[PDB]
């Protein structure tokens, strides 16, 4: 049906019922899209657990669905309608944060590679900015180490003793006790070796003031 | 950094880290809620072999 | 280990690492808590700096 | 720290590792010991090679 | 290496390394320690930092 | 200190590093031995093979 | 080298590095002093400071 409209709530009230639909609506920038490679971007995300519509001003009417129910997902309290020029609206199950990996990494469809941009994500009470949807996977596993890092290091200069802990709190303890021995020259079995050592290497330069 | 001591927590527990779990943690310490950051972590750990993680220690 | 974590985690947004905090941590990771470990942890705590010890290793 | 240097003293001239010894030589130090720490140290200690572990360093 | 453990386990408490607490300490542990052995060590450890010892540890 | 390089001179001249030479060495450089701190040293070097540890000392 | 460790010797133990020391330590070690050898060696001493190359060769 498409010999004519393009009628305004026939097309808003249909994309009404299917925004209510879905927990996930995002809009998506498609104008980079040829009409195949879009087809084959809208067939995916069919798979995906969601689907892809394309309009313009009755798009704008998330304010119909908000007001609808009881949200800040439309025009009225929201931040800055981040629709654009050729977006689409696109409303699945799957979670913000897959979404945008999912559309980053399908590009599908010679190595010339397009798809759909993010412009913003709403699910249950917020708003999802590109910039928040950008995980820096790396970083978080970084960050993982480190707290791990920072909990190994703590217990064990504190001795407190687990599994995890106990071989290293007394080896520290020991390299301590050794270490302040051989410092003050201090002779026992465990340090008489570096002790010697030491001595040695005195000899060593000392004998080099000789001629 | 809260997120990711209540992650390795809930880890060291026997715990699945998911927003749940993470908020009653977060909650107890008396952190205010941040959905996004809640969410985020959630996205980033979602695949991750922790175990993996923890065992290449740097 | 996991009195450890929620002790870091309460010392990361400034929370002060007692009996009471730790507990409310380790219960809402689903846990309950044990007094001596709690108490032993606490113990092991006075006179540290944890900014700094939380930094070296080898 | 204090238990596992008390722990090492014992270890270095033959006398077992728990709570009655670990005592006697922390009060010997001049300070009243933490039981919960003593406790946990000589736990911990179950079934640990201690010359092994050193050996196993540096 | 008693007698070192027995002066770190008296300087981990803030307790002065000298004859008299070496002494009591290593008898704690249930030795009769060498006295020349406890001097030597006392008059060794003096220009000794020990904590930059520890931490500085190469 | 004296106990070691009076140990060492009788070792680069081929002299045991006994009780007897080590004691003489000591008073002919104006000190007094003390016997725990000659056996310590005897002690500390049973079994130790010094030309082996001088060759990786340099 | 047991002129040197002779020399190491008297300065551990705060004896000056002269003739009639260093005749008396080489013979409790069963040397015979070449003269030569002596008068070289604290000659060659005279000035340096042996704290310093203690301190750089440890």
């Amino acid at each position: 049906m498409a010999h004519v409209a393009e009628w305004k709530k026939k097309e808003v009230e249909e994309l009404a019922k299917l925004i209510k639909s879905y927990p996930v609506i995002a809009l998506v920038d498609v104008s980079s899209m040829p009409a195949y490679p879009l087809s084959q971007m809208r067939r995916l995300i069919r798979e995906n657990g969601g689907l892809l519509r394309v309009s313009r001003n009755t798009l704008i009417e998330l304010a119909i669905k908000k007001a609808a129910k009881e949200l800040g997902k439309p025009e009225l309290e929201k931040l800055v309608e981040y629709i654009d020029r050729g977006a689409g609206i696109l409303v699945t199950n799957m979670n913000p944060f897959k979404l945008y990996k999912f559309l980053q990494q399908n590009r599908q469809p010679q190595p010339l590679e397009v798809g759909l941009d993010v412009l913003a994500v709403y699910e249950d009470g917020i708003v999802y900015t590109p910039d928040v949807l950008a995980i820096d996977e790396q970083e978080y596993i970084d960050m993982l180490q480190k707290a791990y890092m920072h909990a190994f290091n703590l217990a064990v200069n504190i001795a407190y003793p687990t599994p995890e802990t106990i071989e290293a709190i007394i080896q520290k303890a020991f390299l301590n006790a050794k270490t302040v021995a051989i410092e003050a020259g201090y002779i026992t079995k465990e340090t008489i070796q570096d002790i010697i050592g030491r001595a040695f290497r005195a000899m060593l330069l000392l004998a080099q003031q000789l001629p | 950094m809260e997120y990711v001591y209540a992650a390795l927590l809930l880890h060291s527990v026997g715990k699945e880290i998911n927003e749940e779990n993470l908020k009653a943690v977060l909650q107890a310490a008396g952190v205010e809620p941040e959905e996004a950051r809640i969410k985020a972590l959630v996205a980033a750990l979602e695949g991750v072999n922790i175990d993996e993680v923890i065992e290449k220690a740097a």
